């Protein structure tokens, strides 16, 4: 009992700091360094924005859980939700943004030309922000406090019927976020791969096969962290809405360990994106 | 025979060079007292240009300044309102000088297409045409300066110098002898007489007037990159490649000072005075300029904040701003 | 604070940033060309097939890609002062005649031309302007090359070729003749095509190289590469 | 012919009339003195007679 | 560099009428342009403004809201909506252009005017009305301001124009410090704040006409009454 | 030349006239006699009030093709193009309801008396006409009148970049009007009728597995004619994205053949929900 | 219950009209 309540709170406490370290770090190179010169560097610093606002709202969660009831009150109860909803479709899209970028980049270059200019990067990331609103706005609506066995609780509540759109937000959210960007990113990472192996630059000499197997293992594992990351909560979730399951403490354990894994990849995304760019790194090598 | 008496002809003129020499130019100014620290702070930032800046020239007024660059633009700016007062389109982008008129109607520039523009200011149409194209240079024009409004004094890369009648349009007086393309030159305050420094390592003195060759001077290693009178006209500071500023007094015919420190190896792009004439501000390819001083021969101040090489420096005429060229398209005003 | 007047020129220096914007966004998505070799390497030959004193410049559109040529032949003066003005271009066209070998070099008759387009591409590709600049090669006067190396051996000029006459062999040497003179191999392609009397082929080979060179640009830009 | 001429602008160029340096130098020292309160560079000038001010 | 207005005649009160003016031989999408009219026994006065680009636009009080002003910079042709014409308004109607920078020398062309003739604040002050003079002697012309034109950039936003009989009106002097192009070393200004000073010096037959100052420090731009010279 | 010409409008006359009447009929049965009063027919009435708006705008394209350039004005060409594809959308979504509306009905009866309600179908309807103002809206921004070869031509301009806007309105439109509603529409009729088979009431007698046969067949055909009508014209606007093709006689007619089958589908609506009916049926047997 | 459930089916599939 004690011992499970504490390695919960450990694990979200040691979430929480390496995300807010990373997110602000790298918001810190590119405000004092970089200065946002570059189309690439605006996504990085909306997926380091955007990371770091979904990783703001994660002590709430924890002192829910520690405690069991919400004293946060109604208007924070509805902004922490909202910021969490509103993130997290925020950071997906800019992931398929990133990945629609770099297909646009490899495989057609004449367009390229015309995609990757500072002003259209801030267009498509304006954009990204305002179709996040859409599912912002509305939990901002739904989201109240209700007392539940004595206690206060934060949640979504919706009109009747209640299972109608309950379902919908479900089925909505489980859709957009992970079988279309699952698909963008996987299709868009793999045409990318094969036109690079299709490029006779990066094949010919044992260096650049090894830069381009280099090149080939940092997409490999972008994928693969996205998909391991996101994959379990989003199963769990429909598992846990078609068949009732008894509360266990494996059960609960299971469910704060998948939510966990849904912030530690905008945790380790500032890793993988920022940290292992070349640009930056040359960028920290000189300082 | 002849050759032979080449070579006894110049250990002459080194041994008359030795003979009139007698004290050292740094013995005599250890007397005045160093200027000490030298801080000037950025006051306007310019921007407009999206390619590598090459030279700017200062209007007579102070106020007024152009600007070449290769996007095919020369831009003439308000310094003090960090306005955009004409944008003139150019057919050739690759423009390696450009020139302001005394008077402030014309505006010159050249480069690698051998032809120097001249483009009118006051016109009563309002848009800034061509006036007169000048052709004839079998070398890429690298530096220009307007003497009057109708004699314009041009370098070239084909070794040759000429004088150029404006109205007329062809050349009246030729100038000759510089092994190597010649960098750059300048124009003294009196303008009957310029110095143009080459790549032979000699900056050659010239008279509008005569004609012919009046002093020349080889105290550099490699080659002069820049070259810029005193206000008295009888000094003119250069600049070369083997990180090292000299100094050349016309009277005395000989070498006065030396201006180099060990850690700094980059050539330098360009060199100017300010009104009084003490402080000699250069640019180099380190990304940062120095400024020195005329008799103490110490570094007064340096200037930082180009991103990319600097190349080109001018001082105002009145001496009350310094605007820095550089390669990352932005020129920069320091008071 | 600001007069009428002060006004008025600060909303036609407004107006001047705005055409000069469109300006910089038109010249950004063109590229531009390096033209190099000697006078009678048949520089005039390739530019009219992909046509179809100074700088020359040429502007040709090939699949929605704008193209810059600058032809530096005409120039007489020293290069080593001018040629850091084409520090950011795209790629370098370097074109030789592969006839070039039995012809002795007209300035004093002491040089085979083959050696002197040796150094000349020596200077240029060892030059430390151009580190990541591609250099897309163009052998020139092949079916020449071929009458030429029927009727003379390629071991009279220099005595180190030992391979046996055949046209394709001395072609793929000299080739590999042009490649060895790269000193950085890892950061700067060559890419090598013979010419013809087809105008099709030269300017499709021109183009691969192009988009090779911004899928290269693309890379660096994004840090994958 | 060619090194001739150059004989011939070497012979022009040697026969010129040189002053002592040190009264050049004092000359030099003498003009770079009297003009320095002119000089804005040398002395900064205050605010107000700066036509270049913080905006 | 010629303006010619076209669209004039007899209009009935309370109608409408659109004037249109053909520029030639200068670049007309870089120029501002001023609309001004003139009473037929009364000084000149302005109308509006339209700045290259359509960027801004500024009305007298008098005339704001009833007189639309547009232009095309492709057809090159400067475009002045009329709507519920008055009584008033029976002036001739100039086109101006004016181009603005450091050192311009803006109010320099004038149109040739468009008559019109319907049938039912820094105020300039000329002290004096009508100085008959001899040519020769020097002539001396006062003009005196509301508010003082200096400005802190130091500038001063006055332009002294001269009205020939029969003829368009020419620039004089521009900002009081520099001789407008193509006027002659006989005319010169001078003075200071609210209160300046014209001189003539060699007396011609031509510079005989009708002086106006002009004020530019801000809109709506209010003229002078006019001082007249005769023999 | 001519042929061709006439056949074209001529299959345009005869679509535009069958689906007015049909669309037309249905609302005027609906308000004279059945006053809605029940959710079905309110999903009816819906169903052929967008039936007929996007039937009431194909005069317009076929004086656009018999003329060859757009005389209506930007205003009509706005309001033409924002209706076609407004009422696309609204159509195919109010099948997806109804097939959600029969699928709560049949597998979950108890949840279908809250579900099953005339308040709630006016609000999922209300819902239904909200998000296909998503689609209507900026289209009817973007379109504008252009002129082409001397005509003018009524269609829609992007922003730059345009293949990039073009590309994500083609897929948008493509995913969420036929891939979405094709398997919603197919997983809910399918478990719909593995749901009746289940039922003891429909077997058991001939007569009873009669009904639950044509009960069956009803099902089958509104499946096809959905998937049979709607499948040709988006894989021909993929295909035609994709890969440029030649204009020919046979493109021309291929071309406005799909578009006719397209509409063909909202025409035929009526005769399949409202006509097959057994509500209905017996009200024009009483008449 | 079952009989009961199955009258409901019944009922909403009179309603929709595919009965
Ligand atoms: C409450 C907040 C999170 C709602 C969303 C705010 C949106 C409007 C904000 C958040 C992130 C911001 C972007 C962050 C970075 C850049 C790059 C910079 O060079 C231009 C502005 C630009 C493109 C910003 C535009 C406005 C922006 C998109
Ligand atoms: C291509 C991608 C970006 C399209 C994403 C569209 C998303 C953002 C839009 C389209 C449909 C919208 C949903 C439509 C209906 C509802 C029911 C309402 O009670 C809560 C909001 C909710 C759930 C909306 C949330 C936002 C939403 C899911
Ligand atoms: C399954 C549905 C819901 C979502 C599918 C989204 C992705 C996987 C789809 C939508 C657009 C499709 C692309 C459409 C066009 C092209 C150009 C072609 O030369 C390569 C394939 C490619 C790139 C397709 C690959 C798959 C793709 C990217
Ligand atoms: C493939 C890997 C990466 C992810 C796997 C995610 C899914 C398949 C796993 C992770 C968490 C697991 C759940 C953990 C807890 C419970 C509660 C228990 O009373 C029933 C089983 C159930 C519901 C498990 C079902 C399977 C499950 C949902
Ligand atoms: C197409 C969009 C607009 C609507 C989609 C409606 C479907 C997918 C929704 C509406 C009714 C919903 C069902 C309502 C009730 C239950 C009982 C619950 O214990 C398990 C989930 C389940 C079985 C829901 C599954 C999803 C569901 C069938
Ligand atoms: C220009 C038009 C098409 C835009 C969409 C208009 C919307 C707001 C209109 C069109 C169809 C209308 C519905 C048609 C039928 C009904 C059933 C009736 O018992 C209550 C009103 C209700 C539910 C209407 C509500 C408003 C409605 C949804
Ligand atoms: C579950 C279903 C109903 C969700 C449907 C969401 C649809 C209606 C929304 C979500 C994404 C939206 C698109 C987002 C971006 C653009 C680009 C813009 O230049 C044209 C409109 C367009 C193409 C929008 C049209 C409407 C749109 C496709
Ligand atoms: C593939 C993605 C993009 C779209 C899929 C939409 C449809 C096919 C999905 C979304 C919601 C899903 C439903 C979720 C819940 C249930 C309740 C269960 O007792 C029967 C299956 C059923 C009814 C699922 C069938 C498939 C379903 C209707
Ligand atoms: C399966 C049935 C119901 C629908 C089939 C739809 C598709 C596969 C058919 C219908 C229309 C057909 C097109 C008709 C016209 C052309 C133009 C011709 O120059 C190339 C082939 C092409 C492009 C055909 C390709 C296949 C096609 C797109
Ligand atoms: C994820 C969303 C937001 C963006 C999806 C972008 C992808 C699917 C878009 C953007 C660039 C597009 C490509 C742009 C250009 C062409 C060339 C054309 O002749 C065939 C289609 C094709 C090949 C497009 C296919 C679809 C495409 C690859
Ligand atoms: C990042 N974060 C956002 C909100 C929430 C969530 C997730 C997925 C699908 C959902 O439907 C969903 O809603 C909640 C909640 O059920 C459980 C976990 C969280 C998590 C992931
Ligand atoms: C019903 N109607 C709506 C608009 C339009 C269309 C369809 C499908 C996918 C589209 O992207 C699309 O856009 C247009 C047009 O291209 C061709 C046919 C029409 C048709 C179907």
């Amino acid at each position: 009992s004690m011992i499970t309540a504490i390695t919960i709170m450990a694990l979200y406490s040691i979430v929480c700091v390496v995300g807010l370290f990373g997110n602000f770090l790298v918001m810190y190179v590119i405000v004092r360094y970089t200065k946002m010169k570059t189309a690439t560097n605006i996504y990085i610093f909306n997926l380091a924005l955007a990371d770091a606002l979904a990783t703001s709202t994660l002590p709430f969660q924890s002192v829910n859980y520690l405690m069991g009831t919400w004293p946060f009150g109604t208007i924070l109860c509805k902004i922490v939700i909202s910021i969490d909803y509103y993130n997290m479709f925020t950071s997906i899209f800019t992931l398929c943004t990133m990945s629609v970028d770099r297909y646009i980049a490899v495989c057609h270059p004449v367009k390229a030309l015309d995609f990757r200019t500072p002003r259209n990067a801030k267009i498509i990331n304006v954009c990204n922000w305002i179709l996040s609103s859409a599912i912002g706005l509305p939990v901002m609506f739904m989201a109240t406090t209700k007392y539940r066995q004595g206690s206060i609780d934060c949640t979504l509540t919706f009109s009747h019927p209640t299972w109608y759109w309950e379902n919908l937000l479900k089925i909505c959210v489980f859709i957009f976020a992970f079988i279309m960007p699952v698909l963008i990113i996987t299709v868009c990472y793999g045409l990318m791969i094969l036109r690079l192996k299709s490029v006779r630059m990066l094949s010919g000499s044992k260096e650049k096969d090894r830069n381009l197997r280099r090149i080939t293992r940092m997409v490999l594992v972008v994928v693969a962290v996205f998909i391991v990351c996101w994959t379990p909560i989003h199963i769990y979730v429909i598992i846990k809405a078609l068949v009732t399951i008894p509360e266990t403490t494996f059960q609960t354990v299971s469910w704060h360990f998948c939510i966990a894994l849904g912030y530690t990849n905008s945790c380790l995304n500032p890793v993988l994106y920022a940290f292992l760019d070349e640009n930056f790194k040359r960028c920290f090598r000189e300082f | 025979q002849l050759r032979q008496e080449a070579e006894q002809l110049k250990n002459q003129i080194r041994d008359a060079r030795k003979a009139c020499a007698d004290a050292t130019l740094s013995q005599i100014t250890n007397n005045i007292d160093p200027v000490g620290r030298i801080q000037m702070r950025t006051r306007r930032t310019l921007r407009g240009h999206l390619a590598k800046i090459y030279a700017m020239h200062w209007g007579t007024d102070s106020r007024l300044l152009v600007s070449a660059s290769q996007d095919g633009k020369l831009i003439i700016w308000d310094s003090y309102t960090t306005n955009k007062v004409h944008a003139i389109p150019l057919r050739s982008s690759w423009v390696m000088t450009c020139a302001y008129a005394p008077s402030g109607n014309y505006v010159a520039c050249g480069g690698l297409d051998n032809i120097c523009s001249i483009y009118n200011l006051k016109t009563r149409e309002g848009n800034v045409r061509v006036s007169r194209e000048l052709a004839g240079h079998t070398g890429y024009l690298s530096c220009c300066r307007f003497l009057d409004d109708n004699q314009i004094v041009t370098s070239s890369g084909d070794t040759t110098c000429a004088l150029w009648d404006i109205e007329t349009g062809q050349q009246t007086t030729t100038f000759t002898g510089h092994t190597g393309d010649v960098m750059s030159l300048s124009l003294a305050p009196d303008t009957r007489l310029f110095v143009s420094g080459a790549c032979d390592a000699s900056a050659k003195l010239w008279d509008v007037r005569e004609g012919m060759c009046r002093q020349t001077f080889t105290g550099h290693e490699s080659d002069i990159n820049a070259i810029c009178f005193f206000p008295n006209g009888n000094a003119f500071a250069t600049g070369s490649d083997d990180a090292t500023c000299r100094l050349f007094d016309l009277r005395a015919d000989q070498e006065l000072m030396t201006y180099s420190h060990d850690n700094i190896i980059c050539g330098i792009t360009s060199v100017s005075f300010s009104k009084s004439g003490r402080l000699l501000l250069a640019g180099y390819d380190d990304f940062n300029c120095n400024v020195w001083d005329a008799l103490k021969a110490d570094r007064a101040g340096v200037l930082a904040g180009h991103d990319n090489r600097v190349s080109c420096l001018g001082v105002t005429d009145d001496g009350m701003a310094v605007a820095t060229g550089s390669w990352d398209s932005f020129l920069k005003i320091w008071n | 604070t600001l007069s009428a007047e002060d006004k008025a020129a600060v909303e036609r220096s407004k107006m001047i940033d705005r055409n000069l914007r469109e300006d910089g966004e038109k010249a950004a998505r063109e590229v531009k060309l390096l033209l190099l070799g000697a006078g009678e390497s048949g520089k005039s030959t390739i530019v009219k097939q992909m046509k179809i004193t100074g700088i020359v410049e040429t502007h040709f559109t090939f699949k929605d890609l704008h193209f810059k040529m600058f032809d530096v032949g005409a120039q007489r003066s020293e290069r080593k002062k001018w040629i850091h003005c084409f520090e950011g271009v795209t790629a370098i066209i370097f074109c030789v005649a592969l006839s070039d070998y039995d012809l002795v070099l007209a300035e004093d008759e002491e040089m085979n031309r083959m050696h002197e387009s040796m150094k000349l591409f020596d200077s240029i590709c060892n030059n430390k302007w151009f580190t990541d600049t591609s250099i897309i090669l163009f052998l020139n006067k092949k079916d020449l090359f071929e009458e030429k190396i029927k009727k003379s051996p390629l071991t009279i000029c220099y005595p180190e070729y030992a391979g046996s006459n055949t046209y394709e062999e001395a072609a793929a040497y000299i080739q590999c003749q042009f490649e060895d003179l790269n000193k950085r191999k890892d950061t700067k392609e060559i890419y090598t095509h013979f010419t013809c009397s087809t105008d099709t082929k030269n300017v499709q080979f021109v183009f691969d190289a192009v988009t090779d060179v911004i899928i290269k640009n693309n890379l660096k830009d994004c840090g994958l590469f | 012919a060619q090194a001739r001429k150059l004989v011939e602008q070497l012979k022009m160029e040697a026969n010129i009339d040189r002053i002592k340096v040190s009264k050049a130098a004092a000359d030099l020292m003498a003009y770079c003195e009297a003009h320095a309160k002119e000089d804005p560079l040398l002395t900064p000038v205050p605010a107000s007679e700066n036509p270049f001010r913080e905006k | 560099v010629q303006l010619v207005e076209s669209g004039g005649g007899l209009v009935q009160p309370g109608g409408s009428r659109k004037l249109s003016c053909s520029a030639s031989g200068f670049a007309f999408s870089s120029f501002g342009m001023h609309w001004v009219r003139q009473a037929p026994e009364k000084g000149l006065e302005w109308v509006a403004y339209i700045s290259s680009g359509s960027g801004t636009i500024y009305y007298a009080d008098t005339v704001k809201g009833r007189f639309t002003i547009s232009r095309d910079d492709p057809k090159n042709t400067l475009f002045l909506q009329m709507t519920s014409l008055r009584s008033e308004d029976t002036a001739m109607y100039y086109c101006v252009r004016s181009i603005y920078y450091y050192g311009s020398s803006p109010f320099d062309f004038w149109g040739q005017g468009t008559t019109l003739t319907v049938s039912a604040d820094i105020v300039m002050t000329q002290a004096t009305s009508s100085v008959p003079v001899t040519p020769g002697e020097s002539v001396s012309i006062s003009c005196r301001s509301s508010k003082s034109l200096l400005h802190s950039n130091g500038n001063t936003y006055l332009y002294w124009f001269l009205q020939r009989p029969g003829q368009s009106p020419q620039l004089l002097i521009y900002r009081m410090s520099n001789l407008a192009s193509g006027v002659p070393d006989r005319f010169s200004g001078s003075g200071s704040g609210t209160a300046f000073t014209l001189t003539i010096s060699r007396l011609e037959a031509e510079d005989v006409g009708v002086y106006y100052c002009m004020q530019h420090l801000e809109y709506p731009l209010t003229f002078g009454a006019g001082t007249k010279l005769e023999l």
